[PDB]
RNA sequence: AUGGGCGCAGUGUCAUUGACGCUGACGGUACAGGCGUAU
């Protein structure tokens, strides 16, 4: 009920799997088991306006494990692009993911998330993170470890979907 | 207010260069102190001259006439 | 920096190191590290080019290590990549030696090779511009030799 | 009027927590003072 199809794009288990697990259990995974293809997880929030369900498709970010690849995006209702601020390469790969997503999903909200900002060694400075600007993506610095801005992307997506700009998540 | 008091207060507030230390240290302090003493002397002589010292005509020499000539230069040229 | 053990270490580990480096590079999963790859390969090849490695790496053939290295790399890649055209490997190795002093061009060359290995290319080399890429490699090697001589 | 190389305070460039300065509301509350000198 009141569920949306969400597609998560980025390097496999480079934060997408960790992010999904952290929102699921609350634990912060340490191991890096690169995601295989995609895993679909229910993920429920409670807003001032009732329950909300995300059908998060944590997709694999490694080509060898891409599997169906863009086929996962079919019928997607929202998209979360990810990248690790500690590695510029995963940032330069961002435009490719955006291209593929828009190509499959022409008009969908997009959140550009910089994962694991908590790790002190930040390579992709906040100054250079600009692709969202021209593409009109909603940006967030996040970190699944310390939960910095841990909820901002999901809250923004829920607001953009339901249409309530002032909608707020609730504990229960 | 009187010139003697102002000059004495000026000369009192500047400590003489410390004779202690090396020759070169004392001499560099002496040079800086003498430059600042020349500055102080210039200021004191300016005070000694008078309490206004300057006319305001420099302003029209810079802005009032540089505004009035172009005020005359104003041209409708329509619109 | 340690000359005495340098030759022994080279003879012991050079081919193994190149094997593993190439197995990594051809792997797309490690693409982000290519700069370091480019950083080290260009170094080692330069060492090979200047002959600072003195001993022949083939006990059965005391020839200059450069040509032996070329045959060994070609054989290794061809065995690992049977579907590739031999001329492609020849061009790629030639560039490796020619580009060992241009890290950006070297990295783009490695990326070009990685693009190629992804493709089962038939005898049709028309799309490959092998002559144009060979001319570019000749120009790059000419600049490299000019730089070396200018020293 | 002059600014040296480092005391490190913000950092721009690249191979970007490494290197050159600029720059930092800095390590500096420091240091340099013509080549006898009365400019």
């Amino acid at each position: 009920q009141v569920q949306f199809k969400l597609v998560l794009v980025g390097d496999g288990g480079t934060g997408k799997t960790t992010f999904v697990k952290r929102h699921l259990t609350g634990e912060f995974e340490k191991k890096y088991v690169a995601t295989l293809g995609v895993e679909v997880h229910p993920l429920v929030f409670h807003t001032n306006r009732g329950p909300i369900k995300f059908n998060v498709w944590d997709t694999a970010g490694l080509e060898k494990f891409g599997g169906l690849r863009d086929g996962y995006y079919i019928q997607a209702q929202c998209a979360i692009i990810m990248f690790d601020v500690t590695s510029r390469v995963t940032y330069k790969n961002v435009p490719n993911w955006h291209r593929d997503l828009v190509r499959v999903c022409e008009n969908i909200p997009i959140v550009l998330c910089g994962n694991k900002v908590d790790i002190k060694d930040r390579k992709v400075k906040a100054k250079s993170i600009v692709f969202h600007r021209k593409k009109n993506l909603q940006y967030y610095d996040i970190s699944a470890k310390s939960n910095y801005n841990f909820e901002k992307p999901f809250l923004w997506l829920a607001r953009k979907l339901i249409g309530d700009p002032n909608l707020e998540f609730v504990a229960m | 207010l009187k010139a003697v008091r102002l000059i004495k207060f000026l000369y009192q507030s500047n400590p003489p260069p410390n004779p202690e230390g090396t020759r070169q240290a004392r001499r560099n302090r002496r040079r800086r102190w003498r430059a600042r003493q020349r500055q102080i002397h210039s200021i004191s002589e300016r005070i000694r001259s008078t309490y206004l010292g300057r006319s305001a005509e420099p302003v029209p020499l810079q802005t009032v006439d540089e505004m009035t000539k172009k005020f005359g230069t104003l041209t409708i040229d329509c619109n | 920096q340690e000359e005495a053990a340098a030759q022994s270490f080279y003879q012991t580990y050079f081919c193994d190191i190149l094997q593993h480096i190439f197995s990594v590079v051809t792997d797309t999963s490690h693409t982000a590290g290519l700069t370091m790859h480019a950083s080290i390969l260009a170094y080692m090849f330069n060492l090979v080019e200047e002959g600072k490695i003195s001993t022949s790496l083939n006990p059965g053939n005391p020839v200059n290590n450069q040509i032996f290295l070329q045959e060994y790399v070609a054989n290794l890649l061809k065995s690992a990549f049977p579907h590739l055209q031999d001329a492609q490997v020849k061009l790629f190795v030639t560039g490796l030696f020619s580009l060992n002093q241009d890290i950006p061009a070297f990295k783009e060359h490695l990326r070009d090779f990685l693009v190629q290995i992804k493709e089962f290319a038939g005898e049709d080399t028309s799309d490959l511009f092998l002559e144009e890429r060979e001319i570019a490699l000749r120009q790059a090697d000419e600049e490299k030799h000019k730089r070396q001589m200018s020293v």
